[PDB]
């Protein structure tokens, strides 16, 4: 719960990406220029008002000040999105000289800041794209064993979510193995973007090939994942780390929004929006409301700001 | 780097002792100078202000400094020695230091050299054609290389001096004789401020070869 | 001695920190951290040269 404060570059020499500032004097970490390389940046509000008051004299850059108590990332990029009327963020930096521990975020991308010039743009698509991610072993399949299309009109309807570009980001947290045969026996794929499995566990991290099936090129389903938490509960959220490590691997570098779109909500850590699938064991058609919701969800953004 | 802001508070310092004598009663580029016996008080007087600001910067907490001693310049390689261009002496109470222009002025002839050398940011748009789109102060690298160059043959006196005044006459033979006392030491009391001194910056070595 | 710095009576000084950043500005690129050998080459030549 804390009052905040952001730099607006003023010459956006490079767009979109911010960072997190845990001292005023970072600037002296940063050195020249580079502070070019970061459109916003946001620090936690000043203690001393003289530090305001200097901030406010400076004429170098502009700057807003607002309360964000709402301690969360998806909240503070409304806020912010609101602020600077702008409908996607870039990534945000990260320093050898560590961050302030604002790990309420702790679960997101870290731009170790020089990348910033591997920072290519890339080709996936002409618009600025909204991106859902699935699972299969009880996410909007049929509850046989022998999973059903529970409708042709989503078989299609998968192709024209390019209309939109809506990228289609399938994480089975069941195995290959699976996966290997649903492949065969359905193009979805076909139909579909990025796939990855392996996805139902956490592993207890501490500092203490799969192409052959049918000549496939898919990945490496990498122990990527960490403890990350390291406390009593039992949860596996979706993982905005590997997700967007994926996209850049993609070269995916920015997005409108993400949805996430599975039968556990627990996993949801304030994405964006969450699709509670209803498990059914028919070919429900249920796709049509679904479909609205999305829709409006997409649609919230047209007013500039998501409500 | 995580060292280059470090190393730019280095160029920070070096600026800083570098502008007090560029303007306090600088009246020419070095080197017009010491081509010259003209004003051999000038030369000295410059050479004191630089021991100066090397006394405040090392040992900063007390500004005040015993300015009273005497100094000389010789032109005579039979005065000189090598490897100690400037000297201190005591003369039954006489405190007072010795130069020789000549080898100083001969040493400050080479540095000509350039560092069209070695790796640097890479070449891109970012690097320069982002910037062909939207958006006396006289100085030169080679004569903030001669300057610093000479600031870091007075650091030895300087050591040398505040050893000799510390210990007396035999100390400073001793150290002249064998200046390992310098060798890889900033063990210090924090009065010293050992950490501003330019040896903590740059090592070196030769390889004996054939 | 020709000269007696009993004549100094000052400790010397200068904050015009600005104008001294302004001047640090376009010497920033510089790469001093790689000229720097050519000081202590030059030294140990001269040595060198006089114990010759």
């Amino acid at each position: 719960q804390s009052k905040w404060i952001c730099l607006r570059l003023n010459d956006a020499i490079i767009k979109r990406h911010v960072l997190v500032l845990s001292e005023y004097a970072d600037l002296k970490y940063l050195g020249f220029e580079k502070y070019k390389f970061f459109e916003y940046v946001i620090f936690q509000f000043c203690n001393d008002p003289q530090l305001c008051k200097i901030i406010e004299n400076n004429y170098n850059y502009c700057m807003q000040i607002f309360k964000a108590p709402a301690d969360d990332m998806r909240d503070i990029r409304h806020n912010i999105k609101r602020a600077f009327k702008t409908p996607v963020l870039g990534h945000m930096c990260v320093l050898s000289n560590k961050p302030p521990m604002y790990s309420f975020l702790k679960e997101w991308f870290l731009l170790p800041h020089y990348k910033v010039v591997s920072l290519k743009s890339e080709s996936l698509t002409w618009g600025f794209p909204h991106v859902v991610v699935f699972d299969l072993d009880s996410t909007l399949i049929t509850e046989e064993e022998q999973v059903e299309i529970r409708d042709p009109f989503v078989y299609d309807s998968l192709q024209e979510l390019h209309e939109m570009g809506c990228v289609l980001v399938l994480w089975s947290y069941g195995s290959r193995d699976h996966v290997a045969h649903s492949m065969r026996d359905v193009d979805l794929e076909g139909y579909f973007d990025i796939i990855i499995s392996e996805g139902s566990t956490v592993q207890e991290e501490r500092s203490d090939i799969v192409d052959y099936n049918l000549k496939k090129r898919f990945i490496e389903n990498k122990f990527v994942f960490d403890i990350h938490n390291h406390r009593s509960d039992n949860n596996i959220p979706k993982s905005p780390k590997i997700v967007i490590k994926y996209l850049s691997d993609k070269n995916v570098n920015f997005f409108k929004s993400i949805t996430l779109v599975d039968d556990l909500p627990t996993n949801n850590y304030a994405y964006d929006f969450y699709v509670k699938v209803k498990r059914c064991p028919t070919p429900v058609q249920d796709w049509e409301h679904y479909h609205n919701e999305i829709i409006q969800n997409i649609m919230d953004y047209e007013q500039y700001f998501i409500k | 780097s995580l060292e280059s802001y470090e190393t730019l508070k280095i160029k920070l310092a070096l600026s800083k002792y570098m502008a007090m004598l560029s303007t306090l009663e600088m009246t020419q580029p070095l080197l017009e100078i010491f081509r010259n016996k003209a004003d051999t008080r000038q030369i000295a007087a410059v050479v004191f202000s630089t021991l100066a600001f090397i006394h405040n910067r090392f040992h900063p907490l007390v500004t005040n400094f015993t300015n009273k001693m005497e100094f000389v310049v010789t032109e005579t390689n039979d005065t000189s020695i090598p490897g100690e261009p400037i000297l201190f002496t005591e003369n039954e109470g006489v405190l007072l230091c010795s130069v020789d222009r000549p080898s100083i002025v001969k040493m400050l002839s080479r540095e000509f050299d350039t560092e069209a050398l070695v790796n640097f940011e890479n070449d891109n748009c970012n690097v320069r054609i982002a910037k062909t789109f939207g958006a006396d102060f006289s100085i030169t690298e080679v004569e903030a290389t001669q300057y610093l160059t000479l600031l870091l043959t007075v650091e030895h006196a300087y050591l040398h001096y505040y050893i000799f005044k510390n210990y007396g006459v035999f100390e400073y033979c001793k150290s002249l004789t064998d200046h390992s006392l310098f060798t890889n030491k900033l063990r210090s009391t924090m009065s010293t401020k050992t950490s501003n001194l330019l040896l903590s910056k740059f090592k070196f070595t030769i390889e004996d070869f054939d | 001695p020709q000269q007696y710095i009993n004549s100094g009576t000052e400790i010397p000084f200068c904050d015009d920190a600005e104008f001294l950043n302004r001047l640090l500005k376009h010497i920033d690129p510089y790469p001093l951290s790689r000229m720097y050998y050519n000081a202590a080459n030059t030294m140990f030549y001269t040595t060198m040269e006089n114990y010759a």
